C-alpha cells in the first residue's frame, strides 16, 4: 500500500517480463550476427522493437513512483536506472531508420569484400582475408593494397551511413538531456547521490588526458624503438624521424602492435616466447583453446562453463554458407544463455582472446544473481578488463610451460624478460595512443567540433599528433576510416578499452597481492590461487549494484583510475628502452609522410 | 492388496500441469515399486525426508498422494519443508513437519520448444501465504496499491499468473523440472498401499 510496497510489487512484474522478452531479442540479434540474411535481419528488429516498446512504457509506469518516498537503496536504485527513458524518444520513422543504418553497416564491415585489381572474381573479405594480410605480409605495396582497397571501397561506402548515424545518435540523446551522444556515452561512468564517490561525465575527458600525459614517455621511448626495427625492415620508406606508416602496424588499423613482434624481438636468439609455432605444431584447435581458457579460469576457484555455452557457440568460422560477425564478442542473452562468437585461429593472439572473451561470460555468470535491473557492469571498462588481468597471468611464460607451450627447461634472465615486456607493452601500451586518439575523435564529432568536411582531415591530424602515425595514401572527404573500424561502424563505445589497460593492472596489483606473491608484477602467476579469484569474484557478483569507485576501492583501495601500476608493470623495459634510444630520435615530426 | 499402482500415470504423464494448479492424486489398496518411478538421469533429484527411500519398498502405509506439477530449475530447491519464494509461499507449500519424498528431473526435452513454450504457469502476487498442501487456482486481480481494482488490470493492479518461458537454449537454472512429491501417510485404519517384499 506504501509508494516502497508498491515499487517492490512494481519491480516484482517488471524482472518476470522483461527476462524473456529481453532473452528473444538476444536470441533473434544472435540468428543474425552469426547468420547475416535479410530474413534475420527483420526479426532482429521485430524482437528488438518489442523489447524497445516494453522499456518506454515500463520506464513512463516507473516514473509514477517517486524516489523521495524510497527508504530502500536497492530498490532506489532499479527505479532510477529503469527511470531513464532510453532510444525510444525518437519517431517510430526516425528509429526505424537508425537501426536500419546500424544494421547496413554491421552487414557491410562483416561481409564487404574486396578484389583485386588483377582477378574480379577472387576477393577477400576483412576476415580472414585481410586480416592475414595485415598481419603476416612483409611487402610494402601488399599491405598497402589491402590497406587502402579495405578504406576505399568499404570505408567510402560507410561515409553516408555514418553522417546520418550521428544526425540521429544526437537526436537521440539531445532528447535524453545529454549535451551529444559522446556525452551519453561517457554517462556510462557516471555516479550520483554517493557521498565521496560522485563522478560527473566531464570528470572522464579530464582524467584520460591527464592520465595519458603520464603515458606518452613509455609510448615515445616504445614508438622510436619500434621505428629503428622498422626501418630494418622497410628501408627505403621510413623515416627515423617521421610518423610511422598505418599499414605497416600489426592490423588493419594499428590498434594493436602486436604482431609487430617477430620484427621487433630484443633477444631473437633466446627461446621464442610467442607460442604460435608451438600451438600449430601440437595440432591444437579452437576447442583446445577455449578448454585451456576453461582450465585456467577453474584453477583460481570459478566455475566451468556452462553445458549450453559448448552447445550453443560459434567458436569456429562456419565457412561461406553462411556469413558471421566474425568480431570476437561475448554474449549474455539472459536466462542462463552464455555464449561467445569468435572465428577462432591456431595463433597465441587469438588464445589470449579467448581468456578475454571468457572474462565477460565469467563475469555475467557472477552477477547472475542481482535483480534484472542490475546485472552489468560496473562500468564499461570493468567489463572487457575482467578477461585481460587473466592474460597478463596466461601469458607468462611460467603459466606457458605448465601448459607445456614452452620447452620444460625454459630459463627466466635478462633477456627472456625483456621479450615478454616486449611483446605485452606491444599489445597493451601499443593500443592506449589508438584508443584515446579515436574516441577523442567521436566525442568531438558528436559536440559539433569537426565539420564534416574535416573529418578526414582532423582524423589524421591527430593520428600524427597524438598516436604518430601517418596515412600512407591522402585521403579526402569521401574517406570513413574509422568507421573501417569494428566498434566505431558497430556502434560500441570505445573509451572502455583504454580504463581497460589501466585498470586490469590495478587490479593484478591486488590479486598478485593476495597470492602473496613475492617480486617483480610481470612475473606473477595467479594460476591455482583461490585467493586471487576469490578477491575478484566479491567484486564480479555485485553487478553495478554499487557505484565503480567504491567498487574499484574495495579492491585496489583507490577511488579513481591511475597509471600507477601500468608505469610500475613496464619499468623494467622502460629503462632498457631509453637505453636502445640513446642513438635514436625520441618522437615524431607531424609532417612527414610517405607521399608528396 | 494384489493390484499395482498407477504411478507409471502419475511420473511418465504426457504433460504435467502448472505448479499454481498442482494435481494430486491418492492412492490406495495397491502393490507398489518404488524402485522403477523414473529415469534416473544426471540431473535428478530424490529427496525424502523423515522416510529412509531404502526401505519403503518394505514398508506398508494407509494411503499415498503423489502431487505433481513442473518448476523452474532454480526453484526446485523451494519444494521443501522450511523455504521461502515466489514457489514455495504462493505456489505449493510443504508443512515444516513433512514426512515424504520430492522426487525431480530434468525434462527441457519434452516440455521446451523452439519458439518458447508458455503452457506452464505460476502465480506471482499473493495478498498471503499458502497453507501447507494448500492449493489456489483463483484468477483475481492483485491489488499492490491503495486503490481499489474492481476487477482492472490498470496500475498497480496487477494479473497474479505469469507464464514459464521454456526455450531448449536456456541455462539449467531456467529449464523445465517435473517433480513428483510422494506423501504417506499412517492412520488408525489398515495399510492399503505396500511394497512387493
Ligand atoms: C530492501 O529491498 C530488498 C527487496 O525487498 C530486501 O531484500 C529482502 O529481504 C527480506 C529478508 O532479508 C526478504 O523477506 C525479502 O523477500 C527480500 N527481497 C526479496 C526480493 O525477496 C532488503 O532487505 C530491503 N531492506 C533494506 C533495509 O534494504
Ligand atoms: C540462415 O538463415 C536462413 C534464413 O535467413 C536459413 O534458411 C538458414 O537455415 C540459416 N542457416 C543456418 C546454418 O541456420
Ligand atoms: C569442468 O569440466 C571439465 C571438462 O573437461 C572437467 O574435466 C572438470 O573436472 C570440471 N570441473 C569441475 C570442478 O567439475
Ligand atoms: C645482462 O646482465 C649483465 C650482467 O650479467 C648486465 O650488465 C646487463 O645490463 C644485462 N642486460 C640486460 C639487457 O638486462
Ligand atoms: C595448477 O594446478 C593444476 C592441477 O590442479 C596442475 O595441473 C598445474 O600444473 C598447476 N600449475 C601450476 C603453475 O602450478
Ligand atoms: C517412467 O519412464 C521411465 C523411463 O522413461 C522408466 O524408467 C520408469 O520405470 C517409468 N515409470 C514407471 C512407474 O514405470
Ligand atoms: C532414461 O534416462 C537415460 C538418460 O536420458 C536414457 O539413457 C534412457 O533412454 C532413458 N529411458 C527412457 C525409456 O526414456
Ligand atoms: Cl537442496
Ligand atoms: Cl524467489
Ligand atoms: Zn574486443
Amino acid at each position: 500500500s506504501t509508494i516502497e510496497e508498491q515499487a517492490k510489487t512494481f519491480l516484482d512484474k517488471f524482472n518476470h517480463e522483461a527476462e524473456d522478452l529481453f532473452y528473444q531479442s538476444s536470441l533473434a540479434s544472435w540468428n543474425y550476427n552469426t547468420n547475416i540474411t535479410e530474413e534475420n535481419v527483420q526479426n532482429m528488429n521485430n524482437a528488438g522493437d518489442k523489447w524497445s516498446a516494453f522499456l518506454k512504457e515500463q520506464s513512463t509506469l516507473a516514473q509514477m513512483y517517486p524516489l523521495q518516498e524510497i527508504q530502500n537503496l536497492t530498490v532506489k536504485l532499479q527505479l532510477q536506472a529503469l527511470q531513464q527513458n532510453g532510444s525510444s524518444v525518437l519517431s517510430e520513422d526516425k528509429s526505424k531508420r537508425l537501426n536500419t543504418i546500424l544494421n547496413t553497416m554491421s552487414t557491410i564491415y562483416s561481409t564487404g569484400k574486396v578484389c583485386n585489381p588483377d582477378n574480379p572474381q577472387e576477393c577477400l573479405l576483412l576476415e580472414p582475408g585481410l586480416n592475414e594480410i595485415m598481419a603476416n605480409s612483409l611487402d610494402y605495396n601488399e599491405r598497402l593494397w589491402a590497406w587502402e582497397s579495405w578504406r576505399s571501397e568499404v570505408g567510402k561506402q560507410l561515409r553516408p551511413l555514418y553522417e546520418e548515424y550521428v544526425v540521429l545518435k544526437n537526436e537521440m540523446a539531445r532528447a535524453n538531456h545529454y549535451e551529444d551522444y559522446g556525452d551519453y556515452w561517457r554517462g556510462d561512468y557516471e555516479v550520483n547521490g554517493v557521498d565521496g564517490y560522485d563522478y560527473s561525465r566531464g570528470q572522464l575527458i579530464e582524467d584520460v588526458e591527464h592520465t595519458f600525459e603520464e603515458i606518452k614517455p613509455l609510448y615515445e621511448h616504445l614508438h622510436a624503438y619500434v621505428r629503428a626495427k622498422l626501418m630494418n625492415a622497410y628501408p627505403s620508406y621510413i623515416s627515423p624521424i617521421g610518423c610511422l606508416p598505418a599499414h605497416l602496424l600489426g592490423d588493419m588499423w594499428g590498434r594493436f602492435w602486436t604482431n609487430l613482434y617477430s620484427l621487433t624481438v630484443p633477444f631473437g636468439q633466446k627461446p621464442n616466447i610467442d607460442v604460435t609455432d608451438a600451438m600449430v605444431d601440437q595440432a591444437w584447435d579452437a576447442q583446445r583453446i577455449f578448454k585451456e581458457a576453461e582450465k585456467f579460469f577453474v584453477s583460481v576457484g570459478l566455475p566451468n562453463m556452462t553445458q549450453g555455452f559448448w552447445e550453443n557457440s560459434m567458436l569456429t568460422d562456419p565457412g561461406n554458407v553462411q556469413k558471421a560477425v566474425c568480431h570476437p564478442t561475448a554474449w549474455d542473452l539472459g536466462k542462463g544463455d552464455f555464449r561467445i562468437l569468435m572465428c577462432t585461429k591456431v595463433t597465441m593472439d587469438d588464445f589470449l582472446t579467448a581468456h578475454h572473451e571468457m572474462g565477460h561470460i565469467q563475469y555475467d555468470m557472477a552477477y547472475a544473481a542481482q535483480p534484472f535491473l542490475l546485472r552489468n557492469g560496473a562500468n564499461e571498462g570493468f567489463h572487457e578488463a575482467v578477461g585481460e588481468i587473466m592474460s597478463l597471468s596466461a601469458a607468462t611464460p611460467k603459466h606457458l610451460k605448465s601448459i607445456g607451450l614452452l620447452s620444460p627447461d625454459f630459463q627466466e634472465d635478462n633477456e627472456t624478460e625483456i621479450n615478454f615486456l616486449l611483446k605485452q607493452a606491444l599489445t597493451i601500451v601499443g593500443t592506449l595512443p589508438f584508443t584515446y586518439m579515436l574516441e577523442k575523435w567521436r566525442w568531438m564529432v558528436f559536440k559539433g567540433e569537426i565539420p564534416k568536411d574535416q573529418w578526414m582531415k582532423k582524423w589524421w591530424e591527430m593520428k600524427r599528433e597524438i598516436v604518430g602515425v601517418v596515412e600512407p595514401v591522402p585521403h579526402d572527404e569521401t574517406y570513413c576510416d574509422p568507421a573501417s573500424l569494428f566498434h566505431v561502424s558497430n556502434d560500441y563505445s570505445f573509451i572502455r578499452y583504454y580504463t581497460r589497460t589501466l585498470y586490469q593492472f590495478q587490479f593484478q596489483e591486488a590479486l598478485c597481492q593476495a597470492a602473496k606473491h613475492e617480486g617483480p608484477l610481470h612475473k606473477c602467476d595467479i594460476s591455482n590461487s583461490t585467493e586471487a579469484g576469490q578477491k575478484l569474484f566479491n567484486m564480479l557478483r555485485l553487478g553495478k549494484s554499487e557505484p565503480w569507485t567504491l567498487a574499484l576501492e574495495n579492491v585496489v583501495g583507490a577511488k579513481n583510475m591511475n597509471v600507477r601500476p601500468l608505469l610500475n608493470y613496464f619499468e623494467p623495459l622502460f629503462t632498457w628502452l631509453k637505453d636502445q634510444n640513446k642513438n635514436s630520435f625520441v618522437g615524431w615530426s607531424t609532417d612527414w609522410s610517405p607521399y608528396a | 492388496i494384489t493390484n499395482l499402482c498407477p504411478f507409471g500415470e502419475v511420473f511418465n504423464a504426457t504433460t504435467f500441469a502448472s505448479v499454481y494448479a498442482w494435481n494430486r492424486k491418492r492412492i490406495s489398496n495397491c502393490v507398489a515399486d518404488y524402485s522403477v518411478l523414473y529415469n534416473s538421469t544426471s540431473f535428478s533429484t530424490f529427496k525424502c525426508y523423515g522416510v529412509s527411500p531404502t526401505k519403503l519398498n518394505d514398508l506398508c502405509f494407509t494411503n499415498v498422494y503423489a502431487d505433481s506439477f513442473v518448476v523452474r530449475g532454480d526453484e526446485v530447491r523451494q519444494i521443501a519443508p522450511g523455504q521461502t519464494g515466489k514457489i514455495a509461499d504462493y505456489n505449493y507449500k510443504l508443512p515444516d513437519d513433512f514426512t515424504g519424498c520430492v522426487i525431480a528431473w530434468n525434462s527441457n526435452n519434452l516440455d521446451s520448444k523452439v519458439g518458447g513454450n508458455y503452457n506452464y504457469l505460476y502465480r506471482l502476487f499473493r495478498k498471503s501465504n499458502l497453507k501447507p498442501f494448500e492449493r489456489d487456482i483463483s484468477t483475481e486481480i492483485y491489488q499492490a496499491g491503495s486503490t481499489p481494482c474492481n476487477g482492472v488490470e490498470g496500475f498497480n493492479c496487477y494479473f497474479p499468473l505469469k507464464s514459464y518461458g521454456f526455450h531448449p537454449t536456456n541455462g539449467v537454472g531456467y529449464q523445465p523440472y517435473r517433480v513428483v512429491v510422494l506423501s504417506f501417510e499412517l492412520l488408525n485404519a489398515p495399510a492399503t498401499v505396500c511394497g512387493p517384499k
